[PDB]
């Protein structure tokens, strides 16, 4: 609770931390590939 | 090859000059030691991390190293300016270092963090221009982090042991510099005092006429913009 | 299109989301250090001032804003950032020790005056070897050196003068 003790007396620090997390996620979303399902289709090789 | 020699030449230069500067301001052989150790082990240490991230020595990365030695020195100076200023206000060198790092320690990690905040995103720029920026940025940022670790661990400690209380006695080294190079010590220490005093006078008046300071900063930033777009753009400059 | 012209024609401009993301990121860190949403602007708002100054060296010469001088510009404004950060934190801590805002900023400038000038004079003494000497890549080393001179001059002058004005201005509209 000394962790929380430090943070409640420094609320701007807490806001900054939550905003940093939110910002990294916000810049991550456009970078992520949009598919249906994770990659589970097994790769195959054709020999002709 | 030339770039390599540059990165070593400048480094030794960066040592020599910095030690001169400290003996001019913190006039003791004691303090001059510690940036002489601080700035090499930083830049050289950079190489290790540069290896782990798969980079290579090249004109651009070594250029970034040459740029980064400067912030490395700057950290060393701030640390020992503060510790010897503690000794000046009359603290034992160990307690001097304690108070000094209480004053600037958490700052230093904050400035390392903001420097990373401005430098690391440069590695994700686009275009071959961006791939050059990437070498510059990564080299500078890892040098910043290593230099901050050095400024928080080795430099303050080495100040604590190396430096003794002010006055004490100008020792063998210190007596040598005192006699030999007291040639030009005093005139410009006292000129520095007078220039200081003028400085707080100037700020004290400007802190009264803050509206005019805002008025010049305005349209100075407009000149900055027009000049950002009239000075030629940025691409790789051709060389012999 | 072909070659690097083709790469230009297909590449995007991620700087338009790299520069802002950097800026506020620094802001966020400073906001945590100062415990203030406004005190960071004491540092940030002075860094475009050094840029012009450094850039002015190129206008002195007639060179170009090639990638090397661009990274040099960013580096010197980072140095300006660190100077401003340290003096601003010193002023704020002085205020926490019972001093008024204006005398705190005055005395913070007073304490930090010496380290800034010694760092800058060390650099500007290392700058003269960066307009002559021996070795190749002369265009690169030069186009960095002239800027480095003018930019360090701007760094010191505008830190030591604007940051106290910016600090006192910013802190007057939050104490009511
Ligand atoms: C849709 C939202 C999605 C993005 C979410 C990101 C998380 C957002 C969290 C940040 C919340 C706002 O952050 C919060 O701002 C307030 C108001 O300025 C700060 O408060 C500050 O100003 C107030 C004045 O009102 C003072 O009383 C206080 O001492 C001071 O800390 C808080 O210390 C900070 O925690
Ligand atoms: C506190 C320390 C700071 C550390 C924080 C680091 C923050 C880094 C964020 C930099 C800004 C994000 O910038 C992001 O760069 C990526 C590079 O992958 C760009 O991405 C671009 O190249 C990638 C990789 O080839 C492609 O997959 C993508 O389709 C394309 O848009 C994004 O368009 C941009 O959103």
């Amino acid at each position: 609770m000394d962790f929380s003790r430090f943070f409640i007396d420094r609320p701007i620090f807490a806001a900054v931390l939550s905003i940093l997390i939110f910002i990294t996620g916000l810049i991550a979303i456009p970078l992520l590939p949009v598919s249906e399902y994770p990659d589970v289709v097994p790769p195959s090789v054709q020999v002709r | 090859r030339d770039s390599i020699r540059a990165v070593v030449q400048t480094l030794l230069e960066a040592v020599v000059l910095v030690v001169l500067v400290v003996i001019l301001f913190l006039q003791t052989w004691r303090a001059s030691i510690i940036p002489l150790i601080a700035v090499p082990v930083s830049v050289v240490g950079t190489f290790s991390i540069l290896y782990l991230l798969g980079f290579s020595l090249n004109t651009l990365s070594l250029f970034g190293l040459v740029l980064a030695i400067g912030i490395v020195v700057d950290d060393a100076i701030v640390v020992v300016e503060n510790v010897e200023r503690n000794i000046e206000e009359g603290l034992a060198p160990l307690a001097a270092a304690h108070q000094a790092m209480r004053e600037v320690s958490g700052p230093i990690i904050a400035i390392a963090l903001v420097l990373c905040a401005v430098f690391v995103p440069m590695a994700f720029l686009s275009g071959v221009t961006g791939q050059f920026y990437k070498q510059f940025a990564v080299t500078i940022a890892i040098s910043t982090v290593i230099s901050a670790i050095n400024s928080l661990t080795l430099s303050p400690a080495l100040a604590a042991l190396l430096l003794k209380p002010h006055g004490a006695k100008k020792d063998l080294p210190t007596r040598l510099i005192d006699r030999l190079f007291g040639w030009i010590f005093r005139p410009f220490n006292r000129f520095f005092l007078r220039s200081s005093n003028g400085y707080q006078g100037l700020v004290s008046k400007t802190l009264g006429r803050r509206g005019a300071v805002f008025a010049v900063y305005l349209l100075l930033l407009c000149a900055a913009g027009v000049m950002f777009k009239v000075v030629p753009g940025g691409f790789i400059p051709t060389q012999d | 299109w072909t070659d690097l012209s083709f790469q230009q024609a297909t590449q995007g401009n991620t700087a338009l989301i790299v520069f802002p993301v950097a800026v506020l990121l620094a802001f966020l860190v400073l906001a945590a250090l100062y415990e203030s949403w406004t005190l960071p602007l004491a540092v940030i708002l002075i860094v475009p001032m050094t840029m012009l100054s450094a850039l002015f060296g190129v206008w002195l010469t007639g060179g170009d804003n090639n990638v090397f001088v661009q990274v040099g510009l960013v580096v010197l404004m980072g140095l300006a950032c660190k100077n401003a950060i340290l003096i601003v934190e010193f002023a704020r801590e002085l205020e926490i020790q019972g001093k008024g805002i204006m005398e705190a900023a005055l005395e913070a400038c007073r304490l930090r005056l010496r380290p800034i000038v010694m760092t800058s004079i060390a650099f500007i003494a290392g700058t003269i070897p960066l307009i002559l000497g021996h070795g190749a890549g002369a265009e690169v080393r030069g186009v960095t050196g002239i800027t480095v001179f003018s930019g360090m001059l701007g760094v010191t002058l505008f830190g030591l003068f604007l940051t106290p004005v910016f600090y006192v201005t910013l802190r007057k509209l939050v104490t009511r």
